[PDB]
Protein backbone atom coordinates (compact mmCIF):
# COMPACT_ATOMS: atom_id res chain seq x y z
CA UNK A 1 0.00 0.00 0.00
CA UNK A 2 1.41 3.40 -1.07
CA UNK A 3 -0.16 5.35 1.83
CA UNK A 4 1.85 2.84 3.78
CA UNK A 5 5.29 2.94 2.31
CA UNK A 6 4.61 6.59 3.17
CA UNK A 7 4.01 5.96 6.85
CA UNK A 8 6.93 3.49 7.02
CA UNK A 9 8.97 6.46 5.71
CA UNK A 10 7.61 8.77 8.39
CA UNK A 11 8.42 6.20 11.08
CA UNK A 12 11.90 5.55 9.70
CA UNK A 13 12.42 9.31 9.74
CA UNK A 14 11.52 9.59 13.41
CA UNK A 15 13.86 6.66 14.26
CA UNK A 16 16.66 8.26 12.14
CA UNK A 17 16.87 5.24 9.83
CA UNK A 18 17.21 7.31 6.70
CA UNK A 19 18.22 4.35 4.50
CA UNK A 20 14.79 2.77 5.31
CA UNK A 21 13.07 6.11 4.63
CA UNK A 22 14.72 6.49 1.24
CA UNK A 23 14.03 2.91 0.09
CA UNK A 24 10.37 3.34 1.03
CA UNK A 25 10.03 6.65 -0.81
CA UNK A 26 11.92 5.10 -3.71
CA UNK A 27 9.26 2.37 -3.88
CA UNK A 28 6.48 5.01 -3.73
CA UNK A 29 8.17 6.82 -6.59
CA UNK A 30 8.47 3.64 -8.66
CA UNK A 31 4.65 3.37 -8.44
CA UNK A 32 4.79 5.76 -11.34
CA UNK A 33 2.56 8.64 -10.43
CA UNK A 34 3.24 12.25 -9.61
CA UNK A 35 4.17 12.63 -5.97
CA UNK A 36 2.15 14.64 -3.51
CA UNK A 37 4.11 17.64 -2.21
CA UNK A 38 4.47 15.75 1.07
CA UNK A 39 5.72 12.56 -0.56
CA UNK A 40 8.19 14.70 -2.57
CA UNK A 41 9.40 16.40 0.58
CA UNK A 42 9.86 13.03 2.28
CA UNK A 43 11.78 11.62 -0.68
CA UNK A 44 14.03 14.62 -0.82
CA UNK A 45 14.80 14.68 2.95
CA UNK A 46 15.39 10.90 2.92
CA UNK A 47 17.95 11.03 0.17
CA UNK A 48 19.58 14.31 1.37
CA UNK A 49 20.33 12.50 4.65
CA UNK A 50 21.44 9.26 2.99
CA UNK A 51 23.87 10.96 0.65
CA UNK A 52 24.96 13.50 3.32
CA UNK A 53 26.05 10.79 5.76
CA UNK A 54 28.39 9.49 3.06
CA UNK A 55 29.68 12.88 1.89
CA UNK A 56 30.40 13.70 5.55
CA UNK A 57 32.27 10.42 6.02
CA UNK A 58 34.09 11.03 2.72
CA UNK A 59 35.14 14.46 3.99
CA UNK A 60 36.38 13.07 7.30
CA UNK A 61 38.41 10.36 5.62
CA UNK A 62 39.85 12.88 3.19
CA UNK A 63 40.85 15.33 5.93
CA UNK A 64 42.60 12.46 7.74
CA UNK A 65 44.48 11.51 4.56
CA UNK A 66 46.00 14.98 4.10
CA UNK A 67 46.91 15.11 7.78
CA UNK A 68 48.85 11.81 7.46
CA UNK A 69 53.91 6.04 6.36
CA UNK A 70 52.49 4.18 3.38
CA UNK A 71 50.52 1.13 4.57
CA UNK A 72 48.35 3.53 6.46
CA UNK A 73 47.99 6.14 3.74
CA UNK A 74 46.83 3.28 1.48
CA UNK A 75 44.04 2.11 3.76
CA UNK A 76 42.93 5.73 3.94
CA UNK A 77 42.49 5.62 0.16
CA UNK A 78 40.83 2.18 0.15
CA UNK A 79 38.33 3.27 2.83
CA UNK A 80 37.54 6.50 0.95
CA UNK A 81 36.89 4.47 -2.24
CA UNK A 82 34.45 2.24 -0.37
CA UNK A 83 32.61 5.42 0.66
CA UNK A 84 32.92 6.83 -2.86
CA UNK A 85 31.21 3.76 -4.37
CA UNK A 86 28.25 4.03 -2.00
CA UNK A 87 27.96 7.72 -2.92
CA UNK A 88 27.84 6.74 -6.59
CA UNK A 89 25.19 4.10 -5.98
CA UNK A 90 23.04 6.55 -3.89
CA UNK A 91 23.26 9.29 -6.49
CA UNK A 92 22.66 6.99 -9.46
CA UNK A 93 19.54 5.66 -7.77
CA UNK A 94 18.20 9.20 -7.36
CA UNK A 95 19.19 10.38 -10.80
CA UNK A 96 17.42 7.33 -12.27
CA UNK A 97 14.22 8.14 -10.36
CA UNK A 98 14.53 11.74 -11.53
CA UNK A 99 15.12 10.66 -15.12
CA UNK A 100 12.42 8.03 -15.44
CA UNK A 101 9.62 9.05 -13.03
CA UNK A 102 9.83 12.45 -11.41
CA UNK A 103 10.90 14.79 -14.18
CA UNK A 104 8.69 13.11 -16.86
CA UNK A 105 5.59 13.15 -14.60
CA UNK A 106 6.27 16.75 -13.53
CA UNK A 107 3.25 18.78 -14.68
CA UNK A 108 3.28 21.90 -12.51
CA UNK A 109 6.21 24.25 -13.26
CA UNK A 110 7.27 24.29 -9.56
CA UNK A 111 7.72 20.50 -9.68
CA UNK A 112 9.98 20.63 -12.74
CA UNK A 113 12.18 23.27 -11.03
CA UNK A 114 12.42 21.20 -7.84
CA UNK A 115 13.42 18.00 -9.66
CA UNK A 116 15.79 19.73 -12.09
CA UNK A 117 17.40 21.29 -8.99
CA UNK A 118 17.53 17.83 -7.38
CA UNK A 119 19.30 16.55 -10.54
CA UNK A 120 21.80 19.41 -10.41
CA UNK A 121 22.41 18.54 -6.75
CA UNK A 122 23.00 14.81 -7.17
CA UNK A 123 25.16 15.43 -10.19
CA UNK A 124 27.01 18.00 -8.01
CA UNK A 125 27.53 15.31 -5.37
CA UNK A 126 28.82 12.87 -8.01
CA UNK A 127 31.22 15.59 -9.20
CA UNK A 128 32.73 16.09 -5.71
CA UNK A 129 34.36 12.59 -5.88
CA UNK A 130 34.61 11.92 -9.63
CA UNK A 131 37.88 11.69 -11.62
CA UNK A 132 38.98 12.54 -15.15
CA UNK A 133 36.57 12.15 -18.07
CA UNK A 134 33.67 11.26 -15.76
CA UNK A 135 34.15 14.44 -13.72
CA UNK A 136 33.61 16.55 -16.82
CA UNK A 137 30.40 14.66 -17.60
CA UNK A 138 29.06 15.01 -14.04
CA UNK A 139 29.95 18.69 -13.74
CA UNK A 140 28.48 19.52 -17.13
CA UNK A 141 25.29 17.58 -16.40
CA UNK A 142 24.93 19.35 -13.02
CA UNK A 143 25.21 22.80 -14.60
CA UNK A 144 22.78 21.89 -17.39
CA UNK A 145 20.18 20.79 -14.83
CA UNK A 146 20.68 23.82 -12.57
CA UNK A 147 20.54 26.28 -15.48
CA UNK A 148 17.44 24.68 -16.97
CA UNK A 149 15.82 25.05 -13.55
CA UNK A 150 17.09 28.61 -13.18
CA UNK A 151 15.45 29.76 -16.41
CA UNK A 152 12.06 28.22 -15.57
CA UNK A 153 12.43 29.73 -12.07
CA UNK A 154 12.51 33.24 -13.52
CA UNK A 155 9.63 32.84 -15.97
CA UNK A 156 7.24 31.13 -13.53
CA UNK A 157 7.96 32.06 -9.89
CA UNK A 158 8.68 35.11 -7.80
CA UNK A 159 12.05 35.87 -6.16
CA UNK A 160 10.53 34.87 -2.81
CA UNK A 161 9.35 31.34 -3.71
CA UNK A 162 11.30 28.91 -1.46
CA UNK A 163 11.94 26.56 -4.42
CA UNK A 164 13.36 29.43 -6.48
CA UNK A 165 15.41 30.56 -3.50
CA UNK A 166 16.74 27.05 -2.76
CA UNK A 167 17.77 26.62 -6.37
CA UNK A 168 19.71 29.90 -6.23
CA UNK A 169 21.37 28.79 -2.96
CA UNK A 170 22.48 25.45 -4.41
CA UNK A 171 23.49 26.83 -7.82
CA UNK A 172 25.67 29.41 -6.03
CA UNK A 173 27.34 26.56 -4.08
CA UNK A 174 27.86 24.73 -7.38
CA UNK A 175 29.69 27.74 -8.83
CA UNK A 176 31.72 28.23 -5.65
CA UNK A 177 32.51 24.62 -4.73
CA UNK A 178 32.49 22.82 -8.08
CA UNK A 179 33.28 25.35 -10.78
CA UNK A 180 35.57 27.21 -8.35
CA UNK A 181 33.97 30.52 -9.49
CA UNK A 182 33.67 32.63 -6.31
CA UNK A 183 32.56 35.71 -8.25
CA UNK A 184 29.82 33.93 -10.22
CA UNK A 185 28.83 32.26 -6.92
CA UNK A 186 28.73 35.43 -4.82
CA UNK A 187 26.79 37.35 -7.48
CA UNK A 188 24.17 34.63 -8.06
CA UNK A 189 23.59 34.54 -4.29
CA UNK A 190 23.57 38.32 -3.73
CA UNK A 191 21.22 38.94 -6.67
CA UNK A 192 18.72 36.27 -5.54
CA UNK A 193 18.96 37.63 -2.00
CA UNK A 194 18.44 41.28 -3.03
CA UNK A 195 15.66 40.38 -5.50
CA UNK A 196 13.70 38.67 -2.71
CA UNK A 197 14.31 41.52 -0.26
CA UNK A 198 12.95 44.10 -2.78
CA UNK A 199 9.68 42.14 -2.73
CA UNK A 200 9.47 40.72 0.80
CA UNK A 201 5.84 41.90 0.49
CA UNK A 202 5.01 38.79 -1.50
CA UNK A 203 5.58 36.04 1.06
CA UNK A 204 2.40 34.08 1.69
CA UNK A 205 2.03 32.95 5.31
CA UNK A 206 2.88 29.49 4.04
CA UNK A 207 6.19 30.48 2.40
CA UNK A 208 7.50 32.81 5.13
CA UNK A 209 9.36 30.32 7.35
CA UNK A 210 11.13 28.46 4.53
CA UNK A 211 12.11 31.38 2.30
CA UNK A 212 13.56 33.39 5.21
CA UNK A 213 15.76 30.42 6.20
CA UNK A 214 17.08 30.15 2.65
CA UNK A 215 17.83 33.87 2.50
CA UNK A 216 19.56 33.61 5.85
CA UNK A 217 21.60 30.77 4.35
CA UNK A 218 22.30 32.75 1.16
CA UNK A 219 23.56 35.58 3.35
CA UNK A 220 25.52 33.28 5.67
CA UNK A 221 27.27 31.86 2.61
CA UNK A 222 28.08 35.28 1.13
CA UNK A 223 29.41 36.47 4.50
CA UNK A 224 31.64 33.42 4.69
CA UNK A 225 32.90 33.75 1.12
CA UNK A 226 34.01 37.37 1.77
CA UNK A 227 36.46 36.39 4.52
CA UNK B 1 17.89 20.19 14.35
CA UNK B 2 17.46 23.79 13.29
CA UNK B 3 21.17 23.71 13.84
CA UNK B 4 20.78 24.23 10.10
CA UNK B 5 22.62 27.52 9.75
CA UNK B 6 25.43 26.22 11.96
CA UNK B 7 25.71 22.89 10.19
CA UNK B 8 25.67 24.63 6.80
CA UNK B 9 28.41 27.06 7.83
CA UNK B 10 30.44 24.09 8.99
CA UNK B 11 29.85 22.38 5.67
CA UNK B 12 30.75 25.36 3.46
CA UNK B 13 33.82 26.12 5.56
CA UNK B 14 35.15 22.61 4.98
CA UNK B 15 35.55 23.20 1.29
CA UNK B 16 37.44 26.43 2.07
CA UNK B 17 39.81 24.81 4.58
CA UNK B 18 40.38 21.54 2.68
CA UNK B 19 40.61 22.98 -0.84
CA UNK B 20 42.66 26.20 -0.67
CA UNK C 1 40.23 -10.34 3.50
CA UNK C 2 43.21 -8.89 5.39
CA UNK C 3 45.56 -8.50 8.40
CA UNK C 4 45.06 -7.37 12.02
CA UNK C 5 46.98 -4.11 11.60
CA UNK C 6 44.90 -3.38 8.50
CA UNK C 7 41.48 -4.15 9.99
CA UNK C 8 42.21 -2.41 13.30
CA UNK C 9 42.98 0.62 11.36
CA UNK C 10 40.01 0.77 9.07
CA UNK C 11 38.14 0.35 12.40
CA UNK C 12 39.63 3.61 13.65
CA UNK C 13 38.89 5.36 10.34
CA UNK C 14 35.29 3.99 10.43
CA UNK C 15 34.96 5.35 13.95
CA UNK C 16 36.02 8.86 12.87
CA UNK C 17 33.64 8.66 9.86
CA UNK C 18 30.99 7.46 12.28
CA UNK C 19 30.33 4.27 10.24
CA UNK C 20 29.96 2.08 13.27
CA UNK C 21 28.59 -0.93 11.27
CA UNK C 22 31.88 -0.87 9.31
CA UNK C 23 33.76 -0.45 12.61
CA UNK C 24 32.15 -3.46 14.26
CA UNK C 25 32.60 -5.64 11.12
CA UNK C 26 36.31 -4.69 11.22
CA UNK C 27 36.77 -5.73 14.82
CA UNK C 28 34.64 -8.87 14.54
CA UNK C 29 37.13 -10.02 11.89
CA UNK C 30 40.17 -9.31 14.08
CA UNK C 31 38.38 -11.13 16.91
CA UNK C 32 37.85 -14.26 14.77
CA UNK C 33 41.56 -14.66 13.91
CA UNK C 34 41.46 -15.95 17.50
CA UNK C 35 44.51 -13.98 18.58
CA UNK C 36 43.57 -12.47 22.01
CA UNK C 37 43.13 -8.71 22.02
CA UNK C 38 45.09 -5.62 23.01
CA UNK C 39 43.39 -3.27 25.38
CA UNK C 40 43.25 -0.99 22.35
CA UNK C 41 41.46 -3.67 20.29
CA UNK C 42 39.04 -4.78 23.00
CA UNK C 43 37.99 -1.14 23.37
CA UNK C 44 37.50 -0.48 19.64
CA UNK C 45 35.39 -3.68 19.65
CA UNK C 46 33.30 -2.55 22.62
CA UNK C 47 32.85 0.93 21.20
CA UNK C 48 31.83 -0.35 17.77
CA UNK C 49 29.07 -2.59 19.02
CA UNK C 50 27.83 -0.23 21.72
CA UNK C 51 27.15 2.30 18.96
CA UNK C 52 25.72 -0.35 16.56
CA UNK C 53 23.40 -1.73 19.20
CA UNK C 54 22.75 1.76 20.58
CA UNK C 55 21.40 3.05 17.29
CA UNK C 56 18.82 0.21 17.14
CA UNK C 57 17.84 0.55 20.79
CA UNK C 58 17.30 4.29 20.31
CA UNK C 59 15.23 3.61 17.16
CA UNK C 60 13.19 0.90 18.93
CA UNK C 61 12.35 3.28 21.76
CA UNK C 62 11.34 5.95 19.29
CA UNK C 63 9.10 3.52 17.42
CA UNK C 64 7.76 2.13 20.70
CA UNK C 65 6.93 5.58 22.01
CA UNK C 66 4.97 6.23 18.81
CA UNK C 67 2.98 2.99 19.06
CA UNK C 68 1.71 4.55 22.30
CA UNK C 69 -0.15 7.24 20.37
CA UNK C 70 -6.34 2.30 12.99
CA UNK C 71 -6.00 -1.50 13.01
CA UNK C 72 -3.36 -1.42 10.25
CA UNK C 73 -1.62 1.88 11.10
CA UNK C 74 -0.61 0.34 14.43
CA UNK C 75 0.03 -2.82 12.43
CA UNK C 76 2.93 -0.94 10.99
CA UNK C 77 4.43 0.49 14.08
CA UNK C 78 4.38 -3.19 15.03
CA UNK C 79 5.97 -4.45 11.80
CA UNK C 80 8.65 -1.68 11.77
CA UNK C 81 9.52 -2.09 15.45
CA UNK C 82 9.82 -5.81 14.89
CA UNK C 83 12.20 -5.16 12.00
CA UNK C 84 14.35 -3.14 14.43
CA UNK C 85 13.90 -5.78 17.16
CA UNK C 86 15.23 -8.39 14.77
CA UNK C 87 18.25 -6.28 13.84
CA UNK C 88 18.89 -5.79 17.55
CA UNK C 89 18.68 -9.49 18.32
CA UNK C 90 21.05 -10.30 15.46
CA UNK C 91 23.64 -7.74 16.70
CA UNK C 92 23.45 -9.04 20.26
CA UNK C 93 23.74 -12.67 19.12
CA UNK C 94 26.76 -11.84 16.94
CA UNK C 95 28.44 -10.23 19.99
CA UNK C 96 27.31 -13.03 22.33
CA UNK C 97 28.77 -15.50 19.80
CA UNK C 98 32.19 -13.83 19.83
CA UNK C 99 32.16 -13.55 23.61
CA UNK C 100 31.47 -17.26 24.24
CA UNK C 101 33.62 -18.63 21.40
CA UNK C 102 36.59 -16.27 21.46
CA UNK C 103 36.95 -13.56 24.09
CA UNK C 104 35.86 -15.23 27.36
CA UNK C 105 37.66 -18.51 26.45
CA UNK C 106 41.01 -16.65 26.09
CA UNK C 107 40.43 -14.15 28.92
CA UNK C 108 43.73 -14.79 30.72
CA UNK C 109 44.08 -11.89 33.23
CA UNK C 110 41.20 -10.91 35.56
CA UNK C 111 40.81 -7.44 33.97
CA UNK C 112 39.76 -9.10 30.72
CA UNK C 113 37.46 -11.76 32.18
CA UNK C 114 35.54 -9.04 34.04
CA UNK C 115 35.33 -6.85 30.93
CA UNK C 116 33.89 -9.55 28.66
CA UNK C 117 31.60 -10.92 31.35
CA UNK C 118 30.15 -7.39 31.70
CA UNK C 119 29.65 -7.27 27.93
CA UNK C 120 27.77 -10.56 28.19
CA UNK C 121 25.57 -9.06 30.86
CA UNK C 122 25.19 -5.94 28.72
CA UNK C 123 24.11 -7.71 25.55
CA UNK C 124 21.82 -10.15 27.30
CA UNK C 125 20.52 -7.01 29.02
CA UNK C 126 19.65 -5.47 25.65
CA UNK C 127 18.00 -8.68 24.40
CA UNK C 128 15.93 -8.77 27.61
CA UNK C 129 14.62 -5.27 26.90
CA UNK C 130 12.68 -6.45 23.81
CA UNK C 131 12.61 -10.18 24.63
CA UNK C 132 9.47 -12.17 24.02
CA UNK C 133 8.46 -13.61 27.41
CA UNK C 134 9.73 -17.08 26.48
CA UNK C 135 13.33 -15.98 26.34
CA UNK C 136 12.90 -12.97 28.59
CA UNK C 137 13.34 -15.14 31.70
CA UNK C 138 16.44 -16.74 30.15
CA UNK C 139 18.07 -13.51 28.88
CA UNK C 140 17.47 -11.90 32.28
CA UNK C 141 18.97 -14.95 34.01
CA UNK C 142 21.90 -15.11 31.58
CA UNK C 143 22.29 -11.35 32.15
CA UNK C 144 22.27 -11.49 35.98
CA UNK C 145 24.62 -14.49 36.00
CA UNK C 146 27.21 -13.01 33.65
CA UNK C 147 27.02 -9.81 35.75
CA UNK C 148 27.15 -11.49 39.17
CA UNK C 149 30.14 -13.52 38.08
CA UNK C 150 31.93 -10.40 36.81
CA UNK C 151 30.83 -8.74 40.07
CA UNK C 152 32.43 -11.52 42.14
CA UNK C 153 35.72 -11.56 40.23
CA UNK C 154 35.96 -7.77 40.27
CA UNK C 155 35.40 -7.46 44.02
CA UNK C 156 38.12 -10.05 44.69
CA UNK C 157 40.67 -9.14 42.03
CA UNK C 158 40.34 -5.41 41.28
CA UNK C 159 40.58 -2.10 43.09
CA UNK C 160 37.36 -0.20 43.92
CA UNK C 161 38.73 2.56 41.63
CA UNK C 162 39.43 0.41 38.55
CA UNK C 163 37.32 1.84 35.71
CA UNK C 164 36.27 -1.66 34.53
CA UNK C 165 35.10 -2.60 38.03
CA UNK C 166 33.20 0.68 38.27
CA UNK C 167 31.62 0.44 34.81
CA UNK C 168 30.44 -3.03 35.69
CA UNK C 169 28.82 -1.79 38.89
CA UNK C 170 27.24 1.04 36.86
CA UNK C 171 25.64 -1.39 34.38
CA UNK C 172 24.73 -4.09 36.93
CA UNK C 173 22.93 -1.45 39.02
CA UNK C 174 21.14 -0.36 35.81
CA UNK C 175 20.27 -4.04 35.21
CA UNK C 176 18.64 -4.38 38.64
CA UNK C 177 16.67 -1.17 38.21
CA UNK C 178 15.55 -1.46 34.59
CA UNK C 179 15.36 -5.22 34.05
CA UNK C 180 14.58 -6.63 37.51
CA UNK C 181 12.64 -3.55 38.82
CA UNK C 182 14.51 -3.63 42.14
CA UNK C 183 15.38 0.01 42.77
CA UNK C 184 16.29 -0.86 46.36
CA UNK C 185 18.91 -3.25 44.97
CA UNK C 186 20.17 -1.12 42.07
CA UNK C 187 20.38 1.90 44.40
CA UNK C 188 22.26 -0.03 47.08
CA UNK C 189 24.58 -1.50 44.46
CA UNK C 190 25.31 1.92 42.97
CA UNK C 191 25.87 3.50 46.42
CA UNK C 192 28.35 0.87 47.58
CA UNK C 193 30.39 1.07 44.35
CA UNK C 194 30.59 4.87 44.53
CA UNK C 195 31.35 4.74 48.27
CA UNK C 196 34.08 2.10 48.07
CA UNK C 197 35.71 3.94 45.18
CA UNK C 198 35.75 7.38 46.82
CA UNK C 199 37.07 5.80 49.99
CA UNK C 200 40.17 4.81 48.01
CA UNK C 201 40.62 8.19 46.33
CA UNK C 202 44.29 8.57 47.21
CA UNK C 203 45.42 5.44 45.35
CA UNK C 204 43.25 6.07 42.28
CA UNK C 205 45.78 5.69 39.53
CA UNK C 206 46.57 8.69 37.33
CA UNK C 207 46.11 6.53 34.21
CA UNK C 208 42.49 5.78 35.27
CA UNK C 209 41.57 9.21 36.63
CA UNK C 210 39.36 10.59 33.87
CA UNK C 211 37.40 7.36 33.23
CA UNK C 212 36.90 6.29 36.86
CA UNK C 213 35.68 9.72 37.97
CA UNK C 214 33.33 9.93 34.95
CA UNK C 215 31.81 6.58 35.92
CA UNK C 216 31.64 7.67 39.55
CA UNK C 217 29.76 10.79 38.43
CA UNK C 218 27.31 8.66 36.38
CA UNK C 219 26.62 6.39 39.37
CA UNK C 220 25.83 9.58 41.27
CA UNK C 221 23.73 10.90 38.38
CA UNK C 222 21.67 7.70 38.37
CA UNK C 223 21.36 7.50 42.20
CA UNK C 224 20.03 11.06 42.19
CA UNK C 225 17.56 10.31 39.39
CA UNK C 226 16.40 7.01 40.93
CA UNK C 227 15.24 9.02 43.99
CA UNK C 228 13.12 11.74 42.41
CA UNK D 1 31.85 14.77 29.67
CA UNK D 2 28.79 16.93 30.03
CA UNK D 3 27.66 15.41 26.73
CA UNK D 4 28.15 11.85 28.01
CA UNK D 5 26.41 12.48 31.31
CA UNK D 6 23.39 14.16 29.81
CA UNK D 7 22.90 11.40 27.18
CA UNK D 8 23.01 8.90 30.04
CA UNK D 9 20.41 10.86 31.97
CA UNK D 10 18.13 11.07 28.92
CA UNK D 11 18.55 7.27 28.43
CA UNK D 12 17.86 6.32 32.09
CA UNK D 13 14.99 8.83 32.19
CA UNK D 14 13.26 7.31 29.16
CA UNK D 15 12.77 4.22 31.28
CA UNK D 16 11.27 5.95 34.34
CA UNK D 17 8.96 7.63 31.80
CA UNK D 18 7.78 5.55 28.89
CA UNK D 19 7.50 2.31 30.85
CA UNK D 20 7.33 3.82 34.34
O1 LIG E 1 24.08 21.56 5.54
C1 LIG E 1 23.89 22.01 4.45
C2 LIG E 1 25.00 21.96 3.38
O2 LIG E 1 25.74 20.75 3.39
C3 LIG E 1 25.02 19.59 2.89
C4 LIG E 1 24.96 18.52 3.82
C5 LIG E 1 24.30 17.33 3.50
C6 LIG E 1 23.68 17.21 2.24
C7 LIG E 1 23.72 18.28 1.32
C8 LIG E 1 24.37 19.50 1.61
P1 LIG E 1 24.40 20.79 0.21
O3 LIG E 1 23.57 20.54 -1.02
O4 LIG E 1 25.76 20.86 -0.41
O5 LIG E 1 23.97 22.13 0.72
N1 LIG E 1 22.61 22.65 4.17
C9 LIG E 1 22.26 23.30 2.93
C10 LIG E 1 20.92 22.75 2.42
C11 LIG E 1 19.62 23.38 2.95
C12 LIG E 1 18.72 23.97 2.06
C13 LIG E 1 17.52 24.52 2.53
C14 LIG E 1 17.22 24.48 3.88
C15 LIG E 1 18.11 23.88 4.77
C16 LIG E 1 19.31 23.34 4.31
O1 LIG F 1 24.62 6.35 27.54
C1 LIG F 1 24.70 5.51 28.39
C2 LIG F 1 23.45 4.72 28.77
O2 LIG F 1 22.62 4.34 27.67
C3 LIG F 1 23.14 3.48 26.63
C4 LIG F 1 23.19 4.00 25.32
C5 LIG F 1 23.70 3.27 24.24
C6 LIG F 1 24.13 1.96 24.48
C7 LIG F 1 24.08 1.44 25.78
C8 LIG F 1 23.60 2.18 26.86
P1 LIG F 1 23.56 1.34 28.52
O3 LIG F 1 24.50 0.19 28.61
O4 LIG F 1 22.16 0.91 28.88
O5 LIG F 1 24.05 2.26 29.62
N1 LIG F 1 26.00 5.31 29.04
C9 LIG F 1 26.17 4.37 30.13
C10 LIG F 1 27.45 3.52 30.02
C11 LIG F 1 28.77 4.31 30.15
C12 LIG F 1 29.80 3.76 30.88
C13 LIG F 1 31.03 4.42 31.00
C14 LIG F 1 31.26 5.63 30.35
C15 LIG F 1 30.22 6.17 29.59
C16 LIG F 1 28.99 5.51 29.50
Amino acid sequence: DKSELVQKAKLAEQAERYDDMAAAMKAVTEQGHELSNEERNLLSVAYKNVVGARRSSWRVISSIEQKTNEKKQQMGKEYREKIEAELQDICNDVLELLDKYLIPNATQPESKVFYLKMKGDYFRYLSEVASGDNKQTTVSNSQQAYQEAFEISKKEMQPTHPIRLGLALNFSVFYYEILNSPEKACSLAKTAFDEAIAELDTLNEESYKDSTLIMQLLRDNLTLWTS
Amino acid sequence: RDKIRLNNAIWRAWYIQYVQ
